[PDB]
Protein backbone atom coordinates (compact mmCIF):
# COMPACT_ATOMS: atom_id res chain seq x y z
CA UNK A 1 0.00 0.00 0.00
CA UNK A 2 1.41 3.36 -1.11
CA UNK A 3 0.01 6.79 -0.24
CA UNK A 4 2.82 9.09 -1.44
CA UNK A 5 1.68 11.66 -4.00
CA UNK A 6 5.01 12.86 -5.41
CA UNK A 7 5.29 13.66 -9.11
CA UNK A 8 5.63 10.45 -11.12
CA UNK A 9 8.74 10.19 -13.29
CA UNK A 10 10.21 7.02 -14.81
CA UNK A 11 13.58 8.42 -15.83
CA UNK A 12 12.51 12.06 -16.28
CA UNK A 13 14.53 13.97 -13.69
CA UNK A 14 13.58 17.62 -14.47
CA UNK A 15 9.86 16.97 -13.82
CA UNK A 16 10.24 18.13 -10.21
CA UNK A 17 7.64 20.88 -9.79
CA UNK A 18 6.10 20.69 -13.28
CA UNK A 19 3.85 18.38 -15.28
CA UNK A 20 3.93 17.24 -18.89
CA UNK A 21 3.37 14.34 -21.25
CA UNK A 22 6.23 12.43 -19.61
CA UNK A 23 5.15 13.31 -16.05
CA UNK A 24 1.68 13.64 -14.53
CA UNK A 25 0.24 13.86 -11.07
CA UNK A 26 0.11 10.20 -9.98
CA UNK A 27 -3.59 10.35 -9.09
CA UNK A 28 -6.69 10.54 -11.28
CA UNK A 29 -10.40 10.81 -10.49
CA UNK A 30 -13.24 8.37 -11.12
CA UNK A 31 -16.33 9.84 -12.78
CA UNK A 32 -19.04 7.30 -11.84
CA UNK A 33 -21.66 9.32 -13.70
CA UNK A 34 -25.24 7.97 -13.61
CA UNK A 35 -25.28 7.92 -17.42
CA UNK A 36 -22.31 5.53 -17.43
CA UNK A 37 -23.15 1.91 -18.18
CA UNK A 38 -22.31 -1.31 -16.37
CA UNK A 39 -18.94 -1.22 -18.14
CA UNK A 40 -18.09 1.93 -16.17
CA UNK A 41 -20.54 1.98 -13.25
CA UNK A 42 -18.96 1.98 -9.77
CA UNK A 43 -18.50 -1.61 -8.58
CA UNK A 44 -18.07 -2.41 -4.90
CA UNK A 45 -15.08 -4.76 -4.93
CA UNK A 46 -14.08 -6.79 -1.88
CA UNK A 47 -11.18 -9.23 -2.28
CA UNK A 48 -11.36 -11.87 0.46
CA UNK B 1 13.15 12.36 -30.36
CA UNK B 2 12.83 11.47 -26.66
CA UNK B 3 16.20 13.03 -25.77
CA UNK B 4 16.06 15.93 -28.25
CA UNK B 5 17.01 19.26 -26.68
CA UNK B 6 14.99 22.12 -28.25
CA UNK B 7 11.55 20.60 -27.59
CA UNK B 8 9.85 23.13 -25.31
CA UNK B 9 6.12 22.32 -24.96
CA UNK B 10 5.79 18.62 -24.12
CA UNK B 11 2.27 17.97 -22.79
CA UNK B 12 -0.07 15.16 -23.89
CA UNK B 13 -2.91 13.13 -22.36
CA UNK B 14 -3.26 9.97 -24.40
CA UNK B 15 -0.99 7.09 -23.46
CA UNK B 16 1.53 6.02 -20.83
CA UNK B 17 4.49 8.44 -20.97
CA UNK B 18 7.61 6.23 -20.94
CA UNK B 19 5.83 2.96 -21.82
CA UNK B 20 4.76 4.23 -25.27
CA UNK B 21 7.24 1.86 -26.94
CA UNK B 22 5.84 -1.14 -25.03
CA UNK B 23 2.21 -1.03 -26.23
CA UNK B 24 1.69 -1.41 -29.96
CA UNK B 25 -0.63 0.65 -32.17
CA UNK B 26 -2.28 0.20 -35.56
CA UNK B 27 -1.88 3.51 -37.42
CA UNK B 28 -0.27 6.84 -36.55
CA UNK B 29 -1.60 10.16 -37.88
CA UNK B 30 0.62 13.26 -37.81
CA UNK B 31 -0.95 16.73 -37.92
CA UNK B 32 1.35 19.69 -38.59
CA UNK B 33 0.61 23.42 -38.48
CA UNK B 34 1.97 26.68 -37.05
CA UNK B 35 0.42 28.63 -34.16
CA UNK B 36 1.40 31.58 -32.00
CA UNK B 37 3.35 30.75 -28.86
CA UNK B 38 0.85 32.54 -26.61
CA UNK B 39 -2.09 30.18 -27.22
CA UNK B 40 -0.17 26.88 -27.30
CA UNK B 41 -1.96 25.96 -24.06
CA UNK B 42 -5.27 26.47 -25.90
CA UNK B 43 -4.57 23.45 -28.12
CA UNK B 44 -5.63 21.12 -25.30
CA UNK B 45 -9.24 19.89 -25.46
CA UNK B 46 -11.81 21.09 -22.96
CA UNK B 47 -11.63 24.87 -23.19
CA UNK B 48 -12.94 27.32 -25.79
CA UNK B 49 -11.95 30.53 -27.57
Amino acid sequence: RDISTEIYQAGNKPCNGVAGFNCYFPLRSYSFRPTYGVGHQPYRVVVL
Amino acid sequence: LYNLAPFFTFKCYGVSPTKLNDLCFTNVYADSFVIRGDEVRQIAPGQTG
